[PDB]
């Protein structure tokens, strides 16, 4: 896209052992309105793989249809070979660089996140072609907010619990909301473990302190 | 900037130009040959940005030099001036177009002689004299006020001689050599070159 | 201004079972003049002529194109045009280049070739056909003739006092248009009679 | 435009055309282009012709104002130096001129030319406007310091005529004057047209 | 422009003005912005008049192929995706603000935006068009869940009415439109039936 | 340019005025602006002159192919979705507007066509440069279901305000009327202007 | 924001042995709208001098005004009124006091002399004047010069004894000469004014023209 | 001003024998929203001068702040000689033209009306420095719109009666409302006589026929 | 920003947000808007924050010395009029829309708007700063001639909730203030105490 | 471009300058004086836009010529670069600053020959050879290659005339003459003319 209209903001992403939890709102801004606020920026490719985009939404639809048909048309013949967190990774990868190279870019910020074979994976994938991997994710302004407080927790202990992970996200969640102007107190948070892909629904974080 | 004249008489095309090849400040070549022959009887000047001028008339050279191969006589002057400014004109919309300044001289068994000129846009004229160049200003009037219709080839090299020696007067560039030749019925006949060392 | 690059005048003035058609010699480049017999007006036809105005190069060029058509036309058909079809073969070549148009503005003037009824008409660089019933003008001193031709003009005039009238307002036109001049030509269609004169004009 | 001057045994030459154009309209076809400063100077104007009308009067003015207050008339460098440093105060702000002072003074023909740069340099043949190179070539090869006044006169018509032939923005009338020791007279104010039919057929 | 669409049980109700300007000028007064896409879908268009009426029409006619080849009434949902991909593929061409409303016998009534950039999503009530900023408050103030056919048409026509009092490029009349498993009703609500809202006065 | 339609009782009026201009000067004084283009079928024109006059040389052969194929009245209807679908496809760079009206087995009809293709059916409409100062007239005075007289005496009207306030518009008004049965071509309809003597 | 507008109108004088002619039309506009149908732009000076001003209206006021007091300044310090070439001098210095912001103004005077005859005095925005014999200035002044060439001036046409111009003839040829203007530039053609300086004193007369 | 932000307008008006009527609407827009709507774009200037401006709205209420102080200081001293339409046109013209030769002008459309000796005035004067008179006058849109039918109607008819006047100008104002979209549908209508100057408070145009 | 100001019999109320922000991020999110020029007399400030500080800090200096040398208390009109000659000198360089509300014993609560370009008006009830379009409609809809100063507070907080919930720029806290003979009154509505208003679900 | 040299040796500071003046194509004048003599022993060359030259040079020699009526001695080589300097640059950032390139020679009873560099930003130098101009690329090699710091006057003109024969040569600008002169103990002392007739 030239131009975008509609777009998201922030996408987290932790993995801790035996598991991988993403989260990310419920908004889309038309340049500083709040127009539509209980859309779903998270999506579940397969059993084993998700995926979160920012910026705009048109393009995150239209790579949607197109992920969904490619499992679906590797799922049908069912010969015992199925696409993997990394396959995926890659395939988006080559994706946005063909794109960008023809002046005509997807204008998004995904994220995956998978757990496969008994170890988790978490990976980056810009609109330029920018990819690589870590434990710990944040796009747009979560960049500059969120990853200070997971790198610092990251640094004393390298492996969390689930629930510890979960706690980190929403301590991270908050204070997005307190300092992003185009965030709002809605959100979702899913989770892939060995039995497969959880998401759950409208979140708050109503443990706002307003001491003014 | 480069040189150019010619001068029709009653059956001689005399005609001249510059020998500089300057690329900047400094001067490349001091002995350029900006005249192309194309036929035993038909003379081709050009001036302008390099590489359009040779490759544009080579091409007009060796169509001329098939021309004459496939039908056992050689194109008229006339024909070869209505050739080059349609082969010039149908380049000027499209993706590459040269940037030439022509001046076409020749002689034909009937006619006699004959003097063409040529600017970029391609439109075809037809003088007893023509200039191209930033020399052309000041020497435009002294052919005016000398030139004669029944001048004779004696008088008509000194005529340009009187030109070229008033470039050397008032001129800011540095020309210091000129060609000079002639086509009259028995073809070009090159002459003494004029320096002013 | 492109189409003020070579300068030129044209004029065309309807009479009595006669037409006249008149331009200017004058051939240059941007102030300076190269020479002085520069042909603007060419025979389309027995009692039937062209006159181009504008960038020299597409004068020509539409000229030529031109010429080829009619030669085809009227090897095919067996007979010759009328002024009113030449004019929109005309408007039909210039406006198969609506998009990168030839900077040229023409003028015809003819006689029916069966009931001797004059034709002027002008056309724009895109070939919007306008007829008029006494004078067309094109070129750089289009507004100096437009208000010699207003003033001076009759209806029903004679050949003599159609040349004496056209001739009067070229003239005066171009005595005051820097970029025209060097003399003028005059084509007189008459029934049975085409006459050609050059007039005497400054040379400044 | 077309102006042009050149010193000899016999004092000064100067000529002009007379033809004013705004674009491609002759607006006034007899102009005078040469300005009567007083009876014993004169300058010519060329570029805009508000600019160089104004500051010629001005320096009129001085001139006047010097004679009176010293006794004595004013010389060609001192007058040519006092218009060069009345324009210099207005570099940069768009003005338009080009000139040239001819006189005679206790030092004999004088011929300077002060722009609106702010440059002014002696010379023996001097030529503005967008003419000057066609009047050049025909001033070159005429010129001769052993020259008498009719011949003068006669290759200053040339020139003139010459180049209002092949330029655009000249024609109309040529007036030519003439510095001599006892103040300036008028020679002619032939048109070019009635040159032309002279110089040919 | 201002459009609108609200959803109750059996079908939903569009609505719009009639206005189109040229910068400050009222080239036409009495437009209908409202056009059907099929005997039970209908579309209301904002933003650039020549891309909407060629979108509708290009939209028109593949949707009465696809229904006449199989044989049965078509779906909101289908003419819906029909609209996205042709404005996602004229992203950078096209101007086209649209609301898609129709009922089905699958599910009754659904409304759909399809904002400039092509992308779909379904909703209880929309606004569109270029007043529509001036009532986001009042219908966030305003809807209350599960309302009737005639509570909805009063919400539609006030709403409407508020955004053409205060929107310079909006007014005319207010044009209706519920669609229900009956058939379409039309109705315009002109001049001194328009609901007057209480200025400040003093 | 003021042109201007109406739809009466059993027809349509339209009209215009007869100056062409290029930039402020007249160039012609008896401009023709109304085209046929079917039996039934007529259309008026501002904007680009040879826009229109090609625009609707190619409708009015679409039409008459059309209906040498069928062997039936054209309509309306058809002619507004031919010119809409070009004008549409050339995105807005052919500068045509313009005011088709006709009468078919369906009854009167009258639309507006807009450069980049949009349409818009109604009962009245102007168009040009005066198309303010009709407007203003036909606010004023229009009546529903009126009579032939009083209809041409409304365009009439308007014209003539068009004519007398705006400078690209004047001397002379045209009009043409489209009923079931007659088609009423008008050209001197009316002459406000006379030269002075 | 541009400080200059473009109203139209057109001026002509004409200088006789005994007379003096100048004379207007009277259509004021912007853009393509007519302000008013009735607006000279001739103004008596004195009882011998009259002026004739076009292009833009602020501009033409603000002069007249400035021309005015000035006259009457001179008087109260000489004891005696100015004469025509005083008055086009003073014009020249006071045009050019405005030289780098000027006053947009196409100025043509008209008067006798003190020898009881003709004196037409062109001017241009910046000052630069001229005495001339007839003049044309405003939107159609290439449209009239030509004509005036051929009438007044006797160029091109030989074969002709050129007597003077009486004072019918001239104002024939200014009637004819406008109402052909009024045919053909958009501008001008509401109505004709014309001013006659004679020894006696200042006329004038009116002709309708037609209307848009 | 460089930039005018809340403006009004058209202002019309209309001189009938033995006074004069003036009319404009209550609005004032900020670019396309409608933000103040009972503002009142009309003033009385003394016992025989009403004033209506188009345009910027701190420009106008400046102006009737400075006219106002004006007119109290000349009637202080109350010597028997006071303001005249005429004198407070050519006041208005003068202040103007020094701040557009300033390059900084006012960004008004003003009207003058007036009835004093026995005959009415009106008077135009826009912020460049344009001045004159007329008959009619309207401003903004309305010189398009509404001039055409005060035209057509002074054209047969050169004088109209009080009654006339005022109706000729509401069903012209109908005409602004229904094809100006800056327009509102409350109106203002003032009128000068031997008596003095009269306002009527917010008019309607309900005459609305919407046959859609 | 959002500010508001409604008049009651006695009285007004002021309002205002709490966020200043600097692009897409929140510098300060517990702002103080409302300002004190005199004892009696307010102002709400939208804009830019330097050039409201400025303007408020020079005519709270001109109104003590202009009060104490008159020996009474100011005009609501007074200060309005320093309001205005300041922004009008200045309005090329400034960005500042204002609201002036205070009570005086001559005609107890008035209401002033000067928005940017520095002109001045009454009004009975005014809004102003980013997100105030956002809520035209539901004002219009919602006022009523002749309030107490309990509907009056709970008709300001309903609106400043509504365009905080919308505006990207607004948010935080609302701050209040009702005026009177008495004195001033302020307090803060944070937290859960906002008044919620119901989001379609579904 | 205009054309300067200097050449320092045991006790003379032998200098150059050329003498063309033109405006355009043209050539106004034919011989110029690029010299200003500010003192019985102080030569200052210049070149630069019209106007800027003589106005500073001219200011330049009135307060050098002051200064020496007021003290009884004359100013020293070092003291007027110096002088010229901080009058230069104190222009640069003012309102109307010169866009002059400079070049100071002299010699003092003391310190002997003196030579001094200055381009148009102010910034002084002091050298045993110097060159301003476009010629000076072309120039600047053969002063390296040929220079000696011993050299007597009769080699120093005839390396001068190697220099100016190699700018005759390369030079694509018609420099046709050369004004020389010397600074010795006794004053200044202009020399024969360098032409290429």
């Amino acid at each position: 896209t030239q131009n975008p209209m509609v777009t998201g903001t922030s996408v987290l992403g932790v993995k801790f052992d035996c598991g991988v939890v993403i989260a990310a709102d419920m908004l889309g801004s038309y340049g500083s309105l709040a127009r539509f606020r209980n859309i779903s920026r998270i999506m579940r490719v397969n059993d084993s793989t998700m995926l979160g985009a920012s910026g705009d939404y048109a393009d995150f639809q239209y790579l949607k249809q197109v992920l969904g048909q490619m499992v679906i048309d590797e799922e049908l013949f069912g010969d015992g070979h199925s696409y993997s967190p990394r396959a995926i990774h890659s395939w988006l990868t080559r994706a946005m660089y063909s794109r960008r190279s023809k002046m005509n870019p997807l204008w998004n910020t995904k994220v995956i996140g998978g757990y496969a074979g008994g170890e988790s994976f978490l990976g980056y994938v810009d609109m330029l072609g920018v990819a690589y991997e870590a434990p710990s994710l944040a796009t747009g302004y979560g960049a500059y907010l969120a990853q200070p407080l997971l790198r610092e927790v990251l640094e004393k202990q390298p492996v969390l619990s689930q629930t510890e992970a979960r706690e980190l996200v929403e301590r991270c969640m908050r204070v997005l909301y307190y300092r992003d102007a185009r965030s709002y107190n809605r959100f979702q948070v899913a989770t892939v473990t060995e039995k497969g892909v959880e998401i759950e629904g409208p979140l708050s974080a109503q443990t706002n302190w307003d001491i003014a | 900037m480069e040189y150019l004249i010619g001068i029709q008489g009653p059956d001689y095309v005399l005609v001249a130009s510059d020998r500089v090849a300057a690329s900047n400040i400094v001067q490349m070549k001091d002995d350029h040959d900006k005249m192309f022959k194309m036929s035993e009887k038909i003379l081709l000047l050009c001036v302008g940005e390099a590489g359009d001028t040779v490759q544009f008339a080579e091409y007009i050279q060796k169509n001329v030099q098939l021309y004459k191969m496939r039908n056992g006589y050689e194109l008229s002057p006339t024909a070869a001036a209505n050739f080059t400014r349609r082969n010039l004109a149908d380049c000027l919309r499209s993706r590459t177009p040269y940037h030439v300044n022509l001046l076409l001289a020749g002689y034909d068994e009937h006619e006699g002689p004959a003097l063409y000129y040529m600017d970029y846009l391609a439109a075809l004229a037809k003088a007893p004299f023509a200039a191209h160049g930033y020399g052309a200003f000041l020497t435009l009037s002294i052919l005016d006020r000398y030139y004669t219709p029944t001048i004779s080839r004696e008088r008509a090299v000194e005529l340009l001689r009187k030109c070229l020696e008033e470039l050397q007067k008032r001129f800011i560039l540095n020309l210091p050599t000129f060609s000079v030749r002639v086509i009259d019925k028995d073809g070009i006949h090159n002459l003494e070159n004029i320096t002013f060392t | 201004s492109v189409m003020s690059y070579n300068g030129g005048a044209v004029m065309a003035m309807k009479g009595k079972n006669c037409v006249a058609i008149a331009a200017d010699r004058r051939f240059g480049i941007q102030a300076q003049m190269v020479t002085t017999d520069f042909q603007k007006i060419f025979p389309m036809g027995d009692r039937l002529y062209i006159g181009l105005a504008g960038l020299a190069t597409d004068v020509q060029t539409v000229a030529q194109r031109l010429k080829f058509r009619l030669n085809l036309y009227e090897l095919k058909e067996g007979r010759q045009i009328k002024p009113y079809t030449l004019m929109s073969m005309v408007a039909n070549l210039l406006y198969e280049k609506r998009f990168g148009p030839y900077y040229t503005e023409p003028v015809i003037a003819g006689l029916d070739p069966k009931t001797f009824k004059p034709f002027i008409c002008s056309l724009d660089l895109i070939g919007c056909p306008m007829v008029t019933d006494d004078f067309v003008v094109s070129g750089t001193c289009s507004e100096q003739m437009y208000g010699m031709c207003e003033s001076l003009w009759e209806p029903n005039m004679d050949p003599e006092h159609l040349f004496e009238t056209i001739s009067q307002a070229m003239l005066n036109a171009v005595d005051r248009d820097a970029v025209s001049g060097m003399g003028v030509i005059v084509h007189i269609i008459e029934k049975d009679k085409i006459t050609t004169r050059t007039l005497k004009a400054r040379m400044d | 435009t077309t102006t042009l001057a050149f010193k000899f045994q016999h004092g000064v030459i100067v000529a002009a055309d007379s033809r004013a154009t705004a674009g491609p309209y002759i607006a006034s076809q007899t102009v005078k282009k040469v300005i009567e400063i007083n009876p014993y100077l004169l300058g010519t104007m060329a570029g805009g012709a508000a600019d160089c009308s104004f500051w010629e009067r001005l320096l009129a003015r001085q001139c006047r104002i010097y004679e009176l207050r010293n006794k004595e008339r004013i010389s060609v460098a001192a007058a040519s130096k006092l218009l060069a440093n009345m324009v210099y105060q207005y570099k940069g702000m768009g003005l338009s001129m080009g000139t040239m002072i001819c006189g005679w003074d206790k030092r004999g023909p004088g011929l300077y030319y002060v722009d609106s740069e702010g440059n002014r340099i002696s010379g023996t043949a001097f030529s503005v406007g967008s003419g000057s190179v066609y009047a050049f070539g025909v001033m070159d090869r005429g010129y001769s310091y052993d020259l008498q006044v009719e011949e003068a006169y006669d290759l200053a018509r040339r020139a003139i005529y010459q180049a209002t032939y092949r330029d655009a923005y000249s024609g109309g009338a040529v007036n030519l004057y003439h510095v001599r020791e006892d103040g300036w007279i008028r020679v002619s104010s032939d048109n070019v047209a009635d040159l032309h039919d002279k110089y040919t057929s | 422009t201002t459009i609108m669409a609200v959803q109750f049980d059996g079908g939903v109700v569009l609505g719009a003005d009639s206005r189109t300007t040229t910068g400050s000028y009222i080239a036409n007064r009495v437009t209908d912005k409202l056009t059907p896409i099929h005997d039970h879908i209908f579309c209301c268009r904002s933003g650039s008049a020549a891309d909407t009426q060629a979108v509708a029409d290009a939209v028109t006619y593949q949707l009465g192929f696809h229904s006449i080849e199989l044989n049965e009434p078509p779906l909101v949902h289908t003419a819906a995706s029909l609209f996205k991909e042709m404005c996602y593929r004229y992203r950078e061409d096209l101007m086209a603000g649209i609301i898609i409303a129709g009922w089905d016998p699958q599910e009754g009534g659904q409304v759909y935006s399809v904002p400039m950039g092509g992308m779909m999503v379904r909703q209880s009530f929309a606004i569109g068009g270029s007043g529509s900023s001036y009532i986001y408050g009042y219908v966030d103030a305003t809807y209350r869940e599960g309302m009737t056919k005639d509570e909805c048409l009063q919400f539609t026509a006030n709403a409407l009415a508020l955004a053409m009092e205060r929107d310079g490029s909006s007014g005319g009349v207010i044009r209706l439109a519920a669609i229900q498993q009956s058939g379409v009703e039309r109705q315009v609500l002109l001049g001194d039936q328009i609901p007057k809202v209480t200025i400040s006065t003093l | 340019t003021t042109i201007a339609g109406v739809v009466y009782k059993d027809g349509i009026v339209l009209g215009a005025d007869t100056r062409a201009t290029e930039g402020m000067v007249v160039a012609d004084k008896n401009c023709s602006k109304i085209h046929f283009i079917s039996p039934n079928i007529y259309c008026c024109g501002a904007g680009t002159a040879a826009d229109t006059d090609m625009t609707t040389q190619l409708i009015s052969s679409n039409l008459e192919l059309h209906s040498l194929t069928t062997g039936r009245l054209p309509r309306v209807v058809t002619a507004n979705r031919m010119l809409k679908q070009m004008l549409f496809r050339y995105q807005g760079y052919i500068g045509a507007a313009l005011v088709l009206g006709g009468v078919d087995v369906t009854g009167p009809h009258l639309y507006s066509i807009y450069p980049h293709g949009s349409t818009d059916k109604l009962p009245y409409v102007t168009m040009g440069s005066g198309s303010l100062a009709a407007m203003a007239v036909f606010e004023d005075k229009f009546r529903p279901d009126m009579e032939e007289e009083e209809a041409k005496k409304l365009v009439s009207e308007a014209i003539a305000a068009g004519i007398f306030n705006d400078l690209g518009s004047g001397s002379n008004i045209d009009l043409c009327v489209i009923s079931k049965s007659k088609l009423d071509f008008l050209r001197p309809y009316s002459v406000p202007n006379k030269k002075g003597t | 924001f541009s400080p200059y507008a473009f109203n139209g109108g057109t001026v002509l004088a004409i200088a006789g042995e005994d007379f003096s002619i100048v004379a207007s039309d009277t259509r004021l506009s912007e853009g393509f709208s007519i302000h008013t149908r009735d607006s000279p732009k001739c103004y008596k000076l004195t009882d011998k001098t009259v002026i004739g001003c076009s292009g833009f209206h602020g501009d033409c006021l603000t002069l007249t005004k400035i021309i005015e007091a000035r006259l009457k300044m001179y008087k109260h310090s000489n004891n005696k009124a100015m004469t025509t070439g005083a008055i086009a001098a003073m014009l020249s210095t006071i045009l050019y006091s405005r030289r780098f912001f000027p006053y947009y103004v196409y100025n043509i005077i008209e008067g006798l002399d003190e020898e009881g005859k003709g004196a037409v005095y062109s001017f241009d925005p910046v000052g630069s004047y001229q005495r001339d014999s007839f003049k044309a200035g405003g939107s159609a002044s290439a449209m009239l010069q030509p004509l005036l060439d051929n009438q007044v001036g006797f160029k091109n046409m030989q074969n002709v004894e050129h007597v003077p111009l009486t004072l019918d003839r001239a104002m024939r040829l200014v009637k004819d000469v406008f109402i052909s203007a009024a045919e053909r530039d958009v501008y001008t053609g509401d109505a004709l004014r014309i001013c006659i300086v004679t020894k006696e004193g200042i006329r004038e007369e009116t002709v309708p023209l037609r209307k848009d």
